[PDB]
């Protein structure tokens, strides 16, 4: 998310076992860094290997 | 700054924008230079 310019990361790491579909449980993320970029989004693109 | 900022004729490294179409939100930079089109006559990049 971007407010007022700052751009907030949050992030989460847990081990799963899916199969298909999603899974079943409850989370929370926790704050990774913050960005002071302050440019305007609209759009994003994934990047993949 | 007077005594700096001030050279002969006028310093064009220090600019402002005169016009905008809308109120930018605070914290906001746009160095856009779009030309202000007050009507529905494309302005086509030129004053008038």
């Amino acid at each position: 998310k971007n407010i007022d310019g700052y751009f907030k990361i949050y992030s989460k790491h847990t081990p799963i076992n899916l199969v298909r579909d999603l899974p079943q449980g409850f989370s929370a993320l926790e704050p990774l860094v913050d960005l002071p970029i302050g440019i305007n989004i609209t759009r994003f693109q994934t990047l993949l290997a | 700054s007077n005594n700096l900022d001030s050279k002969v004729g006028g310093n064009y490294n220090y600019l402002y924008r005169l016009f905008r179409k809308s109120n930018l939100k605070p914290f906001e930079r746009d160095i856009s230079t779009e030309i202000y089109q007050a009507g529905s006559t494309p302005c086509n990049g030129v004053e008038g």
